[PDB]
């Protein structure tokens, strides 16, 4: 959606204390989940860049 | 007015009455707005 | 847990038996049922819905005295290893589950009578060996003996680390916010009553906070403009009933910690205790911890009654001892009014209106209590109230230290 998550963050950083955008829940993996399922592996990688 | 000592009575404090012997009619008393939450409205829990 | 306690019973006024009539028992202790966690079923949030102003029990503490001086006749175990029987009536197992009349056969031996027993839990292993059932009656014995120790008012605990909060404790207290002392009391002594638990647990800590928290407020210290990581306790008008109060979260300025950590152990000092049910939800809450934790030193005897000099594992004058302080509502109200006024919360008339709305209302509890004991004379066998006399109403006591330990404990 030209990438509307990107400028969002950008622009909630001007309206902080008024907004504050969060990782979404679902994109964390699975907490009983263990570091070899590699899909959940790849979502901490984006989860931390 | 012995059943109204918290109406008529000037020297009458709250907070006092004579239940073992007698039933007054007009006290002071507290009220409540509780309210009930589910289990979810308590914790954090959401699908796996 | 805490696999050991002791005790002390109660003394007596002169009189050669403890006091109490079956019907006490049978009422306050009866239906074969477990007396064990019984002190607040016949409390509620305040004395309007309460008896407490007429007949047998004619105070807010007479009937929890008198369950005290009921468990003096029968904590014989503690005192020498062995149960025993008190005019006809003894417990119906080792376990202590609840009393009954001695059976026809094989009668336990009758009790000798005494006073001011010391109790070891040791004395009686079966205890330890059954710690997971028979755990209710660590509270209440702690109970009993913090009362015991003390003429006027019971003794309690208190104590404020040098760390902040533990963000546990503040969400529950967030949870906690509209409910009077009464119900929070409650649950306190719900909580240490009905199960071993260990001192390194939350509501622990929970607990412990509350009660600073309660005397801070109470010498007004804590307030609208100073408080506690945001919370405080809110107290009723002195023009319509003061005795109530309230948790209370704001956004008032945060107290700093103290420069190092305080405690001390406290008691009113004046008969209006009886009759005031913040006193005794305070005392008993403050207890509550005491009693999963254990003392953590020794009572100073300097400022004690005849029988509690030096008791065993309870009283000292050496160098691991904390002193005792001790106050009267009234200068304590006043103090209370006189540091809003500093922080600005009222003006200087309002002040002294304060001063005589709560005088007033005091002189209200003093005079129905001193014609209430003439009305009840101990020498009739049973003590709904415990005695005192005119002058007692008029001590200062130690309210001055009070006041300044609160200065010190919320900097």
């Amino acid at each position: 959606n030209d990438y509307a998550a990107f400028w969002k963050c950008i622009a909630s950083w001007a309206y902080n204390g008024l907004v504050t955008t969060v990782l979404s829940e679902d994109a964390f993996p699975d907490s009983s989940q263990s570091i070899t399922h590699l899909p959940s592996m790849w979502k901490c990688l984006f989860l931390t860049l | 007015p012995l059943r109204w000592p918290g109406l008529v009575d000037p020297n009458y404090r709250v907070g006092t009455n004579d239940l073992p012997n007698r039933i007054t009619l007009y006290n002071s008393l507290y009220r409540y707005n509780f309210t009930y939450p589910t289990l979810d409205g308590i914790m954090y829990v959401r699908s796996a | 847990a805490q696999r050991q306690f002791f005790g002390l019973t109660y003394n007596f006024y002169g009189q050669p038996a403890p006091l109490f009539d079956l019907n006490d028992l049978q009422e306050l202790a009866g239906c074969y049922a477990r007396p064990w966690t019984s002190r607040f079923s016949h409390l509620a949030i305040s004395t309007g819905s309460l008896p407490v102003w007429s007949a047998r029990y004619p105070s807010v503490a007479s009937r929890n005295i008198i369950v005290n001086t009921l468990l003096g006749a029968h904590l014989n175990p503690f005192a020498g290893g062995q149960v025993t029987s008190h005019q006809g009536i003894t417990w119906r197992d080792p376990v202590l589950s609840s009393l009954a009349p001695v059976p026809a056969i094989q009668p336990p031996p009758v009790w000798a009578v005494a006073e001011n027993v010391p109790l070891d839990s040791n004395n009686y292993p079966t205890y330890v060996l059954n710690l997971s059932s028979m755990w209710p009656i660590n509270q209440d014995v702690h109970i009993m003996t913090m009362w015991a120790l003390s003429d006027q008012g019971p003794i309690y605990h208190l104590e404020v680390p040098v760390d902040p909060m533990p963000a546990a404790t503040t969400a529950a207290l967030m949870a906690y916010i509209g409910v009077p002392i009464a119900h929070l009391a409650q649950t306190a002594y719900r909580f240490a009553g009905q199960l071993p638990q260990s001192p390194d647990s939350t509501m622990v800590s929970t607990i412990r906070w509350l009660s600073a928290i309660w005397f801070g407020s109470l010498t007004g210290r804590l307030n609208r403009s100073r408080t506690c990581n945001g919370f405080y306790f809110e107290f009723a008008k002195p023009a319509l009933n003061p005795d109530q109060a309230v948790l209370k979260w704001n956004d008032g300025a945060r107290a700093a910690p103290p420069a190092a950590a305080q405690s001390s152990y406290m008691r009113c000092i004046s008969p209006h205790w009886q009759h005031q049910i913040v006193e005794v939800a305070g005392a008993l809450m403050s207890q509550s911890v005491t009693a999963v934790t254990g003392l953590p030193a020794l009572i100073d005897e300097a400022t004690l009654p005849a029988w509690s000099q030096g008791v065993a594992n309870l009283t000292g004058n050496g160098q691991g001892v904390v002193p005792c302080l001790d106050y009267n509502p009234v200068p304590m109200a006043a103090a209370r009014h006189l540091q809003w006024r500093q922080d600005g919360l009222i003006t200087a008339a309002q002040e002294a209106q304060l001063n005589n709305d709560y005088t007033a209302y005091a002189l209200t509890i003093e005079r129905h209590l001193t014609a209430m004991l003439v009305a009840n004379p101990i020498a009739a066998g049973r003590m709904p109230i415990q005695p005192f006399n005119a002058a007692d109403f008029g001590q200062a006591g130690q309210t001055a230290a009070a006041v300044a330990l609160a200065q010190a404990m919320f900097v």
